């Protein structure tokens, strides 16, 4: 059959300057718009995650035809012809070119919000002292958040079936993402996960996480998707839920009323990837 | 004839009927085959003169951008100016009101470089951009494109 | 010509004479080498014109591109109308405008 | 007797790059154009959700003229003599030679956003070091609900048992034509406006407009509940399921308005199950 | 004695591309031309609303010389001569075949756009990487709200029973032809403003103004007020419904302007019934 | 006409009296025969109106560079107008109006 | 209307009839030609201004400068707005207030 891996999931809490926009002046500014309640909310490039996944793939060992030289920062290819059977990273991201030339890409993401309105958070530069030139004084723009971002594959679509179990372990330890970590190291680890493994097209968890509070941390559950849970709509048997989120779920009241009880929930991470890897194995044949 | 025994100018329309309404270019094949006799006309029309100078500006401008392919182009490959002509033209029937055409045309214009026509003629050219309705203007762009002969 | 076309004229040479100071300033941070970069520089200023995605952006790049020329007479002799100008009119005008001044900037002989 | 079967179902919220119109530059320019109020609004194709309801037909058997290949990237023909009393596609969507050309059974509206678009641009860059005129570029999205409208004549299907389907497409619409893999938005939807009348008088067009500049409440609207207030648009006759039955129920005096004698449902599957029964009891299938 | 009946009827807002005119290149145009203030405004021919209503007719059961196969696309002649004592397209909209002719007692004008046309254009494209010459097409689209004016003539009916249907098809119009796939807009009236006079002298011909030059407002015009308070068009005789309603109650001192003693209804449906039961004392049917 | 464009324009002479004040406060403050500090001073007041971080950062620095500049007449005329302009409207688009103040002082000198 | 600002403004008008009194008080205690200091005054009322690290600090001083401007007859009608604006609101927005008010103040002489 036909089988889709829907799952929206939060970044830790920390510093990030991972969105450089344009780099108006000396400020490098955060790719930023509007998200909701017309405040102004620091977006993360989802290209940026794509290629941390092209990282993490070509660092544990497989097969990936854009090799990263990370000493020239340069990239080659191992074959000019992308082959979708052999090659990881062709299988999973797709390739344009201007076997086909064209491929659809097994994994489709979003970019990744910032579960905070981004105010301020500019910090200086200064090159060490006397003889100061142009490009002695700079402005880093920053965002002390927690980022979210949305993803789906549908593993029919996989030349190779296996390769899913890959991609949810780069997911999990996901490789710097993208920006000034020389400065602003910002892990792209999840902290909590919300995945939906089901037969069809229907998501309805794009953006379950959400929180306001504007400088807090809490990162609670969104009210509408606890909503659509209890309407019975997502079936909890469906339904994967871990990390930190997972305690503040146990403390609500009426939990073990409420149908989200019945949903995959693991408060530990790695044991419910490692479910979640067994029931993909057992629906794919694997 | 017609124009002229009324007495009016004789180009009252002649884009109109090449192509507005010679869809089917009959007589634009004959713009064609006599789009010099076209310009004659025109040249003789003073009135023309803002037009021929803004025909000239987009001649340079367009001038300018096949510069920027040549630089652009591989050694041994060959340069699809055909190509980017065909694709000028689609571009500018593409643009379908004031705003967006106006942005394609000063748009083509800055990437065309220097032009020492519009440096010549600054507040007539500017003038004539704002004032003129965008579809006239883009039917002598079009003609300018035409009427291209290094 | 009405006023708005006047007004218009204005801003033109208000945007060349900005232009002319910031390329004074490039040409003045930068004579070493065969030759400063001016043309690469136009191509940027022309890319950073067509970034701006609304009215508030597009404005404050030029307005911090005006203040970056320096001493502007065109903008001296005209303070309430090109400040209006600016205000009133749609930011993809003022764009257009802007785009129609770097093409027509006559260089200095 | 005719039936018709009209409706406007919105989309959830997230980002959206479905509809590039002619990349202007480097700008995947997203199309665009003015709607309520005079604001810009970004649209969606709705030759793009008739793609994505043919997509979904061809995934799950129902046999189908055109078949997307998945893997050339091309269209194949099973027949080149269209027969809609066969194929689905024929019998739905219509075709055109250029026989006997169909007339379609499925209309469609193009999708409009429900908030103004205003700059939503977004870098693009490849890698480091060695970089060519592909290097830079620019895409345009937009974070917003999409809403459209649709309309099926239920009689002027050859096979009358073929309205199942589209519903159960429509409940669950694939991928719509879009940069899936920068924006990944799903168009699942997620507030449902359905009558199932027997003449053709089709209010609940664009019903859901909230406007509110940056948000996400969706509001229903006001002149459609007017309208349902008046005495037209019999309740009987309206199906409303979704989020916005959430927001619909919290209203003062809903209990006494003629809204609450229609089909409300807060879970979308309830309603659906609903109007299918009802559609297969008036159709005798 | 002589009586007409005479109406200027407002649609919904949406998209609407009905009326392609004559295309050229690549892009279809749909048909436009000047009208109030100069400014370009989009038309729906007449042709087309009154193929709508010979199509309502046909598919209610009444006789109709012509019958349209819909599935041949074609139309044909039930008989070879015109008879408009026994039909009833025959006997409304008239008949040419070169008795011969018919003057016909519907009359009806343009459907023009209520807001003015900016120029606002969709792309369309064949999917698949395998790409010919009709891969990618321009469609032009206009959102706006439509305003047609028609004039009947109660006496000139061979049947005065005939005049009920007709009313019965312009409130529950079908699809106005167009381009239903992509742009399914719905013509079904949202406003009227009916005047059922013995004399012929009509003022209430293109009734409607917008607000604002791009928006969805569909405010009354000025002059149809003005002409209304001045003392001529009486108000017994007026018929104004539909969403107007609401505006027009909500305007200052109507209870003491001449448009209060005017037949107003909210509901379409009431006034319709209303006209009707006038229309029938009146006629002696 | 539209009383809010007439604030503006009041609000950019009340910038550019108090710029003055200022300029004429670094002209008393420099000595000798030392060249006095303006296109410094004015690229100074340009790098510190780009930086700013919302609300406080900008509206404070607004309020500090006013009374630095003294006396300002045309801020005089009218208080409840400018008071209310600066502390309603977005702060950015009182950074878009400042800087345009900054390059249409320069008529005065 | 928009009672708030109407606070603002009163506040504005207060903060001023204050430092009145306060100018009053300076230019009582200087005797004889020599140049009463005001703009060094003005400056020194700046500085203690910006001088605050939130909350106690800068209340203590706008309470103290209140006191030591006199009678203020705006604030003898006020009392209970201006005690209840001061009170409330971000120290940071009265601070920006005062300031506007400090360069508002010329208009009364």
């Amino acid at each position: 059959p036909n089988y889709y891996l829907y799952g929206t999931v939060l970044t830790r809490y920390g510093l990030a300057s991972l969105n450089h926009d344009i780099r108006r002046g000396n400020k490098t500014i955060l790719q930023k718009g509007y998200w909701n309640n017309g405040k102004i909310h620091s977006f993360v490039g989802s290209s940026a995650i794509r290629w941390a996944l092209r990282f993490y793939l070509q660092k544990q060992g497989y097969l990936v035809n854009r090799v990263w030289d990370e000493e020239e920062h340069i990239n080659r290819l191992t074959s000019e012809d992308f082959d979708p059977e052999k090659f990881y990273d062709d299988d999973i991201f797709g390739f344009a070119l201007l076997t086909p030339n064209q491929r659809m890409g097994a994994l489709g993401m979003n970019m990744a919000v910032s579960l905070t309105p981004y105010d301020g958070a500019v910090k200086l530069g200064a090159k060490s002292g006397r003889e100061k030139d142009s490009t002695s004084l700079h402005f880093t723009e920053y965002h002390a958040t927690r980022y979210q971002y949305y993803f789906g594959i549908d593993a029919t679509h996989l030349k190779d079936f296996s390769r899913i179990l890959p991609m949810i372990d780069g997911i999990m330890n996901l490789p710097k993402v993208g920006g000034s970590s020389n400065i602003f190291n910002y892990p792209f680890c999840p902290d909590s996960l919300v995945f939906q493994w089901t037969n069809h097209f229907a998501s309805y968890i794009s953006y379950c996480f959400e929180y306001c509070d504007p400088k807090s941390k809490e990162a609670k559950l969104s009210q509408e998707f606890i909503d659509e849970v209890e309407c019975g709509q997502i079936d909890p048997s469906k339904l994967w839920i871990g990390g930190t989120i997972v305690k503040d779920l146990q403390q609500l009241d009426n939990f073990e009323s409420s149908p989200l009880n019945k949903a995959h929930i693991y408060r530990n991470r790695n044991e419910m990837i490692e479910a979640l890897k067994t029931v993909i194995k057992r629906d794919l044949g694997l | 004839a017609d124009n002229l025994v009324k007495g009016i100018h004789w180009w009252s329309n002649f884009w109109e009927k090449l192509v507005i309404e010679d869809s089917k270019e009959y007589l634009f094949n004959q713009l064609f085959s006599n789009r010099e006799g076209f310009i004659i006309m025109a040249e003789n029309s003073e009135e023309d003169k803002q037009y021929l100078i803004f025909i000239k500006v987009f001649q340079q401008a367009m001038k300018g951008n096949f510069a920027k392919i040549y630089a652009k182009t591989e050694e041994g490959k060959d340069p699809p100016i055909k190509k980017k002509v065909e694709r000028l033209r689609a571009e500018l029937n593409y643009c379908y009101d004031e705003l967006s055409f106006k942005e394609y045309l000063s748009d083509f214009l800055v990437r065309g470089g220097l032009n020492k026509y519009f440096n010549e003629h600054q507040e007539e050219i500017a003038l004539l951009i704002k004032k003129s309705p965008w579809q006239e203007i883009r039917i002598w762009s079009l003609l300018a494109i035409a009427s291209y002969k290094p | 010509n009405s006023e708005e076309d006047k007004q218009y004229l204005i801003f033109i040479k208000v945007f060349q004479q900005a232009m002319k100071g910031n390329f004074a300033k490039i040409y003045a941070k930068t004579e070493e080498g065969k030759d400063p970069p001016i043309k690469k520089k136009v191509e940027r200023l022309r890319a950073e014109l067509n970034y701006c995605y609304d009215e508030l952006s597009f404005k404050e790049y030029l307005s911090d591109f005006l203040v970056r020329g320096g001493l502007n007479k065109y903008f001296n002799e005209h303070q309430e109308e090109i400040a209006l100008l600016i205000k009133k009119s749609p930011w993809q005008e003022i764009r257009i405008w802007s785009l129609l001044a770097i093409a027509s900037y006559k260089p200095k002989d």
